[PDB]
């Protein structure tokens, strides 16, 4: 039906999952360009799906980084990078436990 | 659901009992000061939500309670080898047991595993199904400490840690709050609109009433996040300024379904936006435009939110938590209203609030007047 | 478009001079390592790029630099009280003049006045009209540590008479090309949504059989309201259908156009290379492109594997189309290559001044009438 802000950061989670398993991030200097590489495949590029999943809860509309806000009249361009901004702050929580649960694997 | 009906009180604060006997709608508490009206908020609020852990900072003796479906919560305070030792004993034999300076140890470890047994027991019994929210009699407080989760820190330092969670908004939250609602719902109708496109797209491929009908529909703000919609809109007006029914049935069912998911989505801003310019006179409160919250004034003057005397600053902290929300748990609701606001305020809170327990706490009477059957006085027992 | 004509460095490093008259395009220097070759592209990317706080590092009596159009520009270093004044004197123009020993301390602060008065003399004189991009001889260099810190760093061990460094490296260029691609992507993604936007409008606006069947013919997918439309068109009206046409048609060519771009530079590669095909494929799941090689076997393997010689194609082939000194371009390179490499630059680099030098006269085939061979006259 709709594409939410958590659906959005179970398919990062799922995919830096799978970039932890494949390219063996040992440590988290790896891990902080594999965060980047999981981050920008998990946006969304379709507008609807932009706008249905800035829409939702969880996710605030403000960059708390002006910086990385792209200088440019795009509105929807502009709400994509303040999804991969938010979806790389949710993802840092994240990443600890995913690095302990890859060394427990091994 | 579940409703508290008779609440025993043994020997709080050691000084005085008492016995209430609720019903499960509206309970007007009517007593002048000292009648331990707020006491018995604090013992509803820590019973129905769960954080038995509070009742350790209060000097009792026995604190049962019974709901409306027959079970029932007894606490049961002893002191045994020196050692204040408080029970929980629920009505299935099931009773959890702890010590008064273990919960202190834990109130200021937090600032654990005692806290999870407490909540494993509440769990398994399901004693937490139905919440209680706290309206506080001290809200004003909430406006200068600027819901937030210091402010219950704050509470609990200036009138003892028996006091309950506290998530109340501040005259300065709901602004906030009110601008990330309307920011949202422009979103979504942004959303709505180009999935009404895609859909359209591939429906439209497949009578001047029809065009009639297009023409006032186009005819009337409530605009989406995106302007080039908004464009798109004007064009199409332009082209009703400026067989084949079968585009012009899924133009026309657009532009309605267009039309109805905006007032769908503005359903919560503009009922509360009604609820609250119902009180106010010679006064409006609205939206009108980045999104921009504030009141209107007749003369067509626009002014900020700070402008609110004490009263309309209760309603607003008032009716927006009503909103969004159980049982509800209002203490003094009268603080700076005059006797019309009074006369009215619980009907129409009843209004906002339907199928839900209300239990408020009143010194003057005006509160309780059009449901006046409901008063229930109150008289300590004193030792 | 002020091209350079004619440059004198007059006791350059006190040992020499050199006079050279330029071509408007394609000039190739043949001459052997010891000639100054990077002293004249740097003394031409210190002149035409602006920033002549460099010739404050530099020893040298006078240097004369003519435009195609006429502007001469004559610097002097001249002491008189035992410091050097750099004297800048444009024709026609205002001259500045500065002392050696104030721009080495303005160089060393950034370890600002100066930088504003240079600043405003090229800016009110109009100097950096036409900018030169300089395409070092120590690439390899760039490829060990676009990058800022670069410059710093090759200015240390060069000098600091030496220009500024914007030159991309291997892992450096595939970061871009994933980058391109992701935003191409992007870009056919939004488009999408934005045909479909402005085609309602358009088919609002417009109320055979053969325009039937070319748009059943053109129908693709790329979510999959397309298919639906095809599956439609399998089962008076004349205007919406041919919108449906010219927007399905505006489509498929905004989708050639996005990835043209790449693919220009991936033929451009794919040129020289042999055994092996650089292109870029979009994983089956994620949908994440990959950009690398493709060996005839069908396996691939990460940019990490090609030869330094198929490494400075990348960073000669790249960065030409994304815009001339070139120095040193036979570095590592089979005698072929170095046959082809101006054939294959010139399609993609024609319509600016191109200065090349080069040690092995192959890389001068077929243009043997642009050979300017430098001699240095030692003092
Ligand atoms: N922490 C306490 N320890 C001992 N006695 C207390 C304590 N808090 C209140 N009391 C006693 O209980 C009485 C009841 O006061 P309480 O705090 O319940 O509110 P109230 O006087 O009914 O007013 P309101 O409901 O407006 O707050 C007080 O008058 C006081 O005598
Ligand atoms: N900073 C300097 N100070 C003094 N003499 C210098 C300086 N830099 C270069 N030279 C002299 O200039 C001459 C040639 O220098 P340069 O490296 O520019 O020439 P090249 O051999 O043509 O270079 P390349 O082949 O790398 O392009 C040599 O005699 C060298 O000693």
């Amino acid at each position: 039906s709709n594409m939410t802000y958590n659906n959005v950061f179970d398919h990062a989670y799922e995919m830096l999952k799978e970039n932890i398993r494949y390219d063996d991030i040992r440590d988290t200097d790896d891990l902080h360009d594999a965060i980047h590489m999981a981050a920008d495949n998990a946006v969304p590029h379709y507008y609807a799906d932009i706008f249905s999943v800035m829409a939702s809860e969880g996710i605030d509309l403000e960059f708390e980084d002006s910086g990385l806000m792209p200088d440019t009249k795009d509105v929807i361009r502009i709400l994509q990078a303040r999804i991969y901004e938010q979806l790389t702050i949710d993802l840092w929580e994240d990443a600890e436990d995913l690095l302990n649960e890859y060394l427990e694997e091994v | 659901i579940r409703t508290i009906s008779k609440i025993e009180l043994s020997k709080i604060h050691n000084r005085y009992n008492l016995t209430v006997d609720f019903f499960n709608d509206l309970n007007v508490i009517h007593g002048k000061n000292g009648a331990g009206k707020s006491t018995l908020i604090h013992v509803i609020a820590n019973i129905v939500n769960g954080d038995f852990i509070r009742f350790a900072f209060l000097i009792f003796e026995e604190i049962k309670a019974t709901y409306s479906d027959g079970l029932k919560i007894v606490i049961r305070r002893d002191k045994i080898d020196e050692q204040s030792f408080i029970s929980v004993t629920l009505s299935n034999g099931k009773y959890i047991k702890f010590a008064v300076g273990e919960a202190m140890a834990t109130v200021r470890e937090i600032e654990s595993m005692l806290a999870m047994d407490i909540d494993k027991f509440v769990k398994e019994n399901e004693l937490q199904k139905v919440r209680a929210s706290y309206f506080p009699a001290f809200r004003t407080m909430l406006e200068a400490w600027s819901y937030n989760r210091k402010a219950s820190a704050f509470a609990r330092e200036l009138f003892g840690q028996f006091l309950p969670s506290i998530n109340y908004p501040s005259p300065m939250e709901i602004e906030d709050r009110l601008r990330e609602e309307i920011r949202r719902a422009q979103l979504g109708i942004a959303a709505y609109e180009s999935r009404t496109f895609s859909e359209s797209f591939v429906k439209v491929f497949s009578t001047g009433e029809l065009l009639k009908e297009i023409e006032g529909l186009a005819i009337a703000i409530k605009n989406g996040y995106y302007a080039e919609y908004s464009k798109v809109y004007e064009e199409i007006r332009s082209l009703i300024n400026r067989s084949v029914s079968g585009a012009l049935v899924v133009y026309r069912d657009a532009l309605r379904d267009r039309q109805d998911y905006q007032e769908k989505a503005f359903s919560e801003i503009d009922n509360y936006m009604s609820s609250v310019n119902s009180f106010l006179e010679d006064k409006e409160m609205a939206y009108d435009f980045y999104p921009k919250v504030g009141l209107k004034f007749p003369d067509g003057s626009w002014s900020p939110i700070r402008v609110l005397s004490s009263g309309e600053r209760q309603l607003l902290t008032m009716l927006y938590a009503a909103s969004k929300m159980a049982i509800v748990l209002i203490d003094e609701p009268e603080i700076s209203l005059h006797i019309d606001w009074q006369e009215d305020l619980l009907k129409r809170m009843l209004s906002q609030l339907s199928g839900r327990q209300i239990i408020v706490c009143t010194h003057s009477p005006s509160i309780a007047t059009g449901y006046e059957d409901f008063m229930i006085n109150i008289s300590p027992e004193f030792i």
